[PDB]
């Protein structure tokens, strides 16, 4: 839905690196290189950031009820 | 007798070598950092008005995991240690968040920097959300469209990671010893050759490899432990280490006092 | 219901006479019955739900 | 527009039913069209194909993995499992928890379960592209 | 929220319920401080012969390390040895084994542990008949049969005259 | 509903004592200590600290069931001393070791500053 | 409704919405209406023609 | 055709293993223990508890 | 010899055949020819063969009780399927 | 794993394991090794949990009293002299340790034995560790070459059988036709091939192989599982025959008409580790579906038979005179079980 | 004191299927017909082929709960390098002067072959074996 605040396994704060990750992917950098530039060493954080689905962008398409 | 050697030291993580101590002491110290170091985390969320697409419990739980500056968390008291009804200024920190999006276009991103410390036990240096830099927005909390508003009042209290993982001040504690398996504490699975099929530890160069003609030293015990401690920014790594040592000392002192009073 | 109280315990189907046996109660938190592993084989049961 | 119907009408892809399959010769892969003249223990063993000196193929399969259904297309490496395990996984797949639709907020169903943080699988299959699994995991 | 008794399953029919929950410090940890989210019993593997579970774990580990999603399409040319070489090129053991430390004591475990990411999904679902009567008959506990036939039924005490046999009895127990 | 409150894992109710001591009459000079609201963090440290003492003949600990935050320890010394005094000696020794460790770490961090 | 006797049942079912894949699987389902004239195992076997 | 009674002398739920239980012991949730009941007759010995 | 089809009396009457040890797997005609006790023995043999083909073991007393029940009336009894209050309840 | 010959326990772990026994008498046994460092074997700490006064002798493969292979079992006065403890001893089979304790001490001691053994073994396994991995299903190059050679030789033998049958040069088994004799010979050849390949894979396995440890312990798995995961899945088996010709004289449209080769009628040369070709995958699916249907009908048939049997013998009870009578009072047996 | 004493030459050393345990066979130098088949620990007492071992069998180490021995106290074990304790589980009095002693030190097995004069005093329940060099 939205990027989780912390890594599920270890607990590193990864919720502040989503915009940076997307911007790094904008310049055509590979996903592994982008993850490396964010200092995500353990693969728990790597799967936390890499496999996330930003579903909230769909939820914001619907017109608000108020 | 115990000796400490700091290999790498920065604000958020510290990698060090710990020598002339027993294995159980190092493991207990690691567990003390992981679980029993008190920090400050949001524990009560009062939602005045929520119009976002996220559920109330969803945003409350996301708010719970936000790290908070807990440098002076020692001087605060637990909720059950305070005689005040509910919560007061000496046992909690009151923060507030108010976000809205204006106009028919665009989407407003609500970050953790929008959180403002309304009140706290002054002049203690606690309650402020952790910021990497002055310009860093921080953790993405929510997203708002047109005519969507969020108005939340949060209460932060002191706790430990035993109660809930959100008070944990450490993310991961790397811990290892005996890189060359001299003590034979583990048996290596292999298909052809054990030495070629297993990667060398990152501390393999810190200890001389065993000679081929060496005999097993049955009287040897683990003596050097390499450990790296990483924090979430709520507490600096040196503060985490010192407070873990202090917590273990206080626990042992409490046990000693109970034993003395038992007579 | 208290500790050491004998209670009858059963799995369907009860094909054989030791598919239903009397056990001693131990009250513990959370919402699952707890059994020793060795009595699962006569019950012909697993913990897959 | 040049699409699937354009491929069908150009005479390169044709539809065959169960009864027509009685009278055609099908190759598993394009590589089976050309006979080769190796010796690796890691890879699997293909059929010898030595009953006939030469083979006159009339059709070739687009991809063997298309013989599976929607439920079985989620299983990673189904060819490395026992078939009852595949059947059990296919049966249990419908009881999973996920985001069934993006408009769950506006609907009013008798029962609905929504996972907070769905994640796309790290080991995916090609068919997952067409099942929208990587977008609604 | 997941708790004891909740069901989960992999993509290969390896369903199972939560038996107990351990905290972060009580779980086994590798040399990098990584602790598992799940610990599953090895005995589930050899009976059901779900090799695809292990292959998926290895491929997921490789993909998460290198930063991409692996292709697990059936009937391809991918082999386990290629994935093992890819993993070994990244500084890990080729077969996915890792050296793990005991959570309670910090001592190294003698046997290395298969360790890696895997896709798991949370499952949705959160009478005294004849056969029970036959079982209790076999046990020979007639008193329990009487109790079941009375207490689990419509039993009720009725006073009847021994001469008329009608419903005309007034009884004062005190 | 059936799950107890999390804070009871470490917060000790006043009615239940923190530390309970009973004797063991099967062998001479042996005691059994029940610790409440504790786990392996203190237990293993105390056990392996006591195991190195010359006058300690038996020391062990166990947690009966993980769902309960308590453990028990069996301690038996020789005839010359008593298990209690060995327990305070071990506690004081660990306190001194931790104090020295903290001082050395502070010195090293100040140097690296 | 007057001819409820001998009327085929289970033709229409409530659409599954547990997850997207479950819905897709439900929308592509075929049911064989056995009429006691089968040989039990024979209709349940996986035939070669099902390829 | 019969209705009207209050019987709660049985239970049914999911199970799990527990290595720290005796062969004749069964773990019972506190809620299930509170739901069920056993009628004990008051004597001189058991009156206090 | 193992022969398809059952004709016990004629086979036993054939010279060169041990008429005191000829056995059949059709216990109905065993009863019709040999007797009830031989029927009990043959049916126990058959049930033991069925049980022990796969290697499982069952105590002799259970099978003995079963065959005694099946042959207690002097003829084979297959294992196959008043009160006024019950009469009015029906 | 614990009762292996080369398992030695340090003093502190011995104390912790001894304290975990509810029925421990508080006396620590003397270590097997006294110099230069005290060391206890796993057999000692298992014998701690065994009540005294128990004797048991089992001979495995005619093993001598010296026990070179550490097989067999000898327990004297509740102490294990030699023999690895596995399913042959602590299993459900008759004559085992559990049966001996049941017959000697009583139900209470037998019940406590389960808890004692479970606690000791579980603590040791917690502080030792055990796992299984993908590498446990991989054989070396030499064994893979041997398996491939065996499979190729079997396929050549099948081709020879086919050639003999196609020229009316196949011996006819009595009382059965030529086609089913040919099918039986082919099935026997393929089964022998799978058995030989699995046997080679089994003798490949090292003692550190986790699958081999599980099979030796008997907790889970068997030889056929190793054969199918490592060497060869084998011929897929349908209604007591091979894969029938569902299409016109061919199992699948991808095979030519009248193809009796092993791959044409459901032989899976590849193992589960290697992966299955689409034809082998389909044949395996067919076999699995047939097995599921057969199990589903067999369980219902057995349930009906069991219910009818219970209804038949519901009212049989042994009286005080030793007779066995029904509810009518008719005597079924003059003495229960004739003894 | 000491029930038996001899010096043995190792014929073969069999590592076998174990990494920590070796089964050795030894022949007494002073007299033949006395054979020793003993399982020992590799790490504690490594041995090689054609080695001389001083073997002593006793019933007590004096000059029931076990304790770690204090450095002040002394016993016979101070004169040897490898001390083991075990239970005698067989005393085979075979044909003529062929006598076998089967002892199990916690699962590590020892078989002693010898005449009655040498093995007469070994009819005990528990034995300490002490190996020097
Ligand atoms: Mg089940
Ligand atoms: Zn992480
Ligand atoms: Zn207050
Ligand atoms: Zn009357």
């Amino acid at each position: 839905m939205i990027i989780p605040v912390r890594c599920f396994s270890c607990g590193k704060v990864v919720g502040d690196k989503w915009d940076a990750y997307l911007r790094l992917l904008e310049e055509g950098k590979q996903e592994g290189d982008a993850l490396d530039e964010l200092k995500l060493k353990r693969y728990c954080c790597r799967r936390m950031v890499l496999t996330h689905v930003d579903l909230i962008e769909k939820f914001l398409r619907y017109n608000p009820l108020e | 007798e115990p000796k400490v050697n700091i290999i790498n030291a920065q604000d958020d993580e510290v990698e060090l070598m710990l020598s002339d101590v027993n294995l159980s002491l190092a493991n207990s110290l690691r567990r003390t950092m992981l679980a029993e170091v008190p920090t400050l985390a949001i524990d009560l969320v009062e939602i005045k008005m929520n119009t976002s697409v996220l559920a109330d419990e969803f945003i409350s739980h996301r708010l719970g995991l936000i790290p908070l500056v807990s440098e002076d968390v020692e001087e605060m008291k637990y909720s059950r240690d305070c005689t005040c009804e509910d919560y007061c200024d000496e046992c909690s920190v009151v923060l507030e968040l108010s976000a809205r999006h204006e106009g028919e276009e665009g989407t407003t991103d609500v970050y953790s920097s929008s959180l403002i410390k309304v009140s706290g036990p002054g002049n203690l240096n606690v309650g402020e959300p952790v910021r990497r830099d002055d310009y860093d927005q921080g953790i993405l909390l929510c997203k708002l469209r047109n005519h969507q508003e969020l108005n939340i009042r949060c209460i932060a209290k002191k706790g430990i990671a035993k109660e809930h993982a959100k008070w944990s001040p450490c993310s991961a504690i790397a811990f290892e010893y005996d890189p060359h398996n001299k003590l034979k504490h583990t048996d290596f699975w292999f298909e052809v050759d054990a030495k070629k099929e297993w990667p060398d530890s990152k501390y393999a160069t810190w200890e001389e490899p065993p000679k081929p003609g060496e005999v097993f030293d049955y009287k040897a015990k683990p003596n050097r432990f390499y450990m790296t401690v990483e924090t979430t920014g709520s507490l600096k790594a040196n503060q985490v280490f010192s407070r873990g040592i202090k917590t273990l000392q206080e626990k042992l002192a409490n046990v000693l006092f109970e034993l003395e009073n038992s007579r | 219901l208290m500790d050491d109280d004998p209670v009858l315990f059963n799995r369907q189907p009860s094909l054989h006479k030791m598919s239903m046996m009397a056990h001693r109660v131990k009250v513990m938190p959370y919402s699952t019955f707890r059994l020793n592993l060795s009595v699962t084989s006569p019950y012909n049961a697993d913990f897959d739900g | 527009v040049y699409g699937w119907s354009s491929l069908v009408t150009s005479g390169v892809i044709e539809y065959v039913d169960g009864e027509e399959e009685e009278t055609i010769m099908i190759a598993m892969t394009p590589e089976d069209l050309q006979t080769r003249s190796l010796n690796d223990t890691a890879k699997r063993i293909k059929p010898e194909m030595s009953t006939s000196s030469h083979h006159t193929f009339t059709h070739c399969e687009i991809h063997p993995s298309m013989i599976l259904g929607v439920a079985a297309s989620i299983i990673p490496f189904p060819d490395h499992n026992q078939s009852p395990r595949n059947t059990y996984q296919s049966a249990m797949g419908k009881q999973a928890m996920g985001v069934f639709l993006t408009n769950y907020n506006v609907r009013m169903d008798t029962m609905a379960n929504i996972l907070y943080y769905p994640q796309k699988p790290l080991a995916k299959t090609q068919a997952m592209e067409y099942l929208k699994f990587r977008e609604l995991p | 929220v997941p708790q004891i008794g909740d069901k989960f399953a992999s993509r290969h029919g390896q369903k199972g319920t939560i038996g107990v929950t351990y905290r972060h410090e009580d779980m086994p940890f590798s040399a990098e401080g990584i602790v598992p989210d799940l610990i599953i019993n090895p005995h589930a593997i050899p009976s059901r012969m779900t090799v695809a579970h292990l292959i998926e774990c290895l491929l997921s580990k490789v993909g998460s390390i290198r930063g991409y999603e692996g292709d697990a399409t059936p009937f391809t040319d991918l082999t386990v040895d290629a994935v093992s070489n890819l993993l070994r090129d990244n500084g890990y053991q080729s077969r996915g084994f890792e050296v793990m430390y005991n959570g309670h004591t910090g001592k190294k475990l003698m046997a290395q542990v298969f360790f890696g990411p895997t896709y798991y999904q949370r499952l949705r679902h959160m009478r005294f008949g004849e056969m029970e009567r036959d079982c209790m008959i076999a046990h020979g506990a007639a008193g329990f049969l009487k109790e079941r036939l009375m207490e689990a039924s419509d039993a009720f005490r009725v006073h009847v005259c021994g001469i008329c046999g009608l419903m005309s009895v007034i009884a004062n127990l005190k | 509903m059936n799950a107890p409150d999390r804070f009871e894992l470490f917060i000790l109710p006043d009615d239940v004592p923190k530390l309970k001591i009973t004797p063991d009459s099967r062998v001479p000079n042996c005691i059994i200590i029940k610790f409440e609201r504790e786990d392996h963090t203190l237990a293993n440290l105390l056990r392996e600290e006591l195991a190195l003492y010359p006058d300690v003949t038996f020391v062990a600990y166990k947690v009966e069931h993980p769902l309960f935050a308590n453990f028990v320890m069996r301690l038996q010394t020789e005839e010359g001393t008593r298990p209690k005094q060995a327990l305070e000696r071990a506690c004081a020794s660990i306190i001194n070791k931790l104090k020295t460790l903290d001082h050395k770490f502070n010195e090293e961090w100040n140097i690296k500053n | 409704q007057k001819k409820a006797m001998s009327s085929r049942a289970g033709v229409s079912q409530v659409l599954n919405r547990y997850t997207y894949s479950s819905t897709l699987s439900h929308l592509r389902r075929t049911n064989t209406p056995i009429g006691r004239d089968g040989k039990l195992a024979k209709p349940r076997q996986l035939h070669n023609t099902h390829w | 055709n019969l209705m009207g009674k209050r019987v709660d002398f049985s239970a049914r739920t999911v199970i799990s293993g527990d290595p720290n239980l005796e062969l004749d012991q069964v773990g019972v949730p506190i809620s299930i223990a509170k739901t069920l009941s056993y009628p004990e007759t008051v004597t001189q010995y058991n009156i206090h508890r | 010899l193992e022969t398809d089809g059952i004709n016990l009396a004629e086979v036993m009457a054939v010279p060169g055949v041990d008429s005191s040890r000829t056995y059949s797997n059709s216990f109905v005609e065993i009863l019709s020819v040999l007797g009830i006790e031989a029927t009990r023995s043959s049916l126990y043999k058959e049930i033991l063969n069925v049980i022990a083909f796969d290697g499982s073991y069952v105590n002799y007393r259970h099978m003995a009780l079963l065959v005694d029940v099946m042959t207690s009336r002097g003829y084979l009894m297959a294992i196959t399927r008043t009160g006024a209050l019950m009469r009015c309840s029906f | 794993k614990m009762t292996l010959r080369d398992t030695f326990i340090e003093y502190e772990q011995v104390m912790n394991m001894l304290f975990w026994v509810p029925s421990w008498d508080g006396v620590v046994p003397q270590p097997a090794i006294l110099k230069p460092k005290p060391l206890w074997t796993g057999k000692q700490l298992l014998s701690i949990a065994i009540p005294s006064g128990i004797h048991l002798q089992r001979t495995d493969g005619g093993n001598s009293l010296l026990s070179p292979k550490d097989n067999g079992m000898l327990i004297v006065d509740g102490k294990v002299m030699f023999g690895v403890v596995d399913k042959k001893t602590v299993g459900s089979g008759g004559g085992g340790l559990i049966h001996t304790v049941m017959r000697e001490k009583g139900p209470k001691i037998c019940a406590e034995l389960f808890g004692n053994i479970q606690k000791v073994v579980n603590y040791w396994l917690l502080h030792n560790g055990f796992s299984i991995g993908i590498g446990d299903a991989i054989a070396d190059a030499s064994t893979m070459k041997e398996i491939t050679h065996a499979i190729s030789s079997a396929k050549e033998q099948v081709q020879e059988i086919i050639y003999k049958a196609q020229h009316n040069e196949l011996e006819l088994k009595p009382g059965m036709t030529l086609r089913e004799s040919f099918e039986g010979e082919v099935s026997r050849t393929l089964n022998d091939a799978r058995d030989s390949a699995g046997r080679s894979a089994e003798m490949n396995l090292k003692d550190l192989n986790n699958v081999k440890q599980m099979v030796s312990a008997g907790s889970k798995g068997s030889f056929i599982n190793i054969a199918q995961m490592s060497a060869c899945v084998g011929q897929q088996m349908v209604e007591g025959k091979r894969i029938a010709f569902g299409f016109a004289d061919r199992s699948l449209p991808h095979f030519t008409k009248d193809d009796f080769s092993p791959e044409s009628k459901g032989f899976v040369e590849n193992s589960y580790l290697r992966g299955l070709t689409p034809q082998e995958f389909f044949f395996h699916a067919m076999a699995g579906r047939e097995g599921l249907i057969d199990t589903a009908v067999k369980t219902a048939e057995t349930g009906y038979i069991q219910r009818r049997l219970v209804k038949a013998l519901e009212d049989i009870m042994v009286h005080y005179d030793g007779t066995t009578r029904n509810s009518l009072g008719d005597i079924i047996q003059f003495l229960y079980g004739e003894d | 004191s000491a029930l038996f004493d001899d010096i043995f030459t190792v014929q073969t050393v069999d590592n076998g299927r174990y990494n920590k345990v070796s089964r050795i066979i030894g022949i007494s130098t002073t007299n033949s017909a006395i054979k020793l088949t003993l399982d020992i620990n590799n790490e504690m007492f490594p041995v090689s082929q054609d080695d001389s071992l001083t073997v002593t069998l006793a019933n007590s180490l004096s000059l029931k709960s076990w304790r770690p021995p204090k450095p002040t106290d002394k016993s016979l074990a101070d004169d040897y390098d490898y001390v083991m304790f075990g239970t005698v589980y067989k005393f085979e009095e075979g044909d003529e002067d062929k006598i076998k002693v089967y002892v199990s030190f916690g699962g590590l097995l020892m078989c002693l072959e010898g005449g009655y004069k040498s093995l007469a005093s070994l009819k005990q329940d528990n034995l300490y074996i002490l190996i020097r060099r």
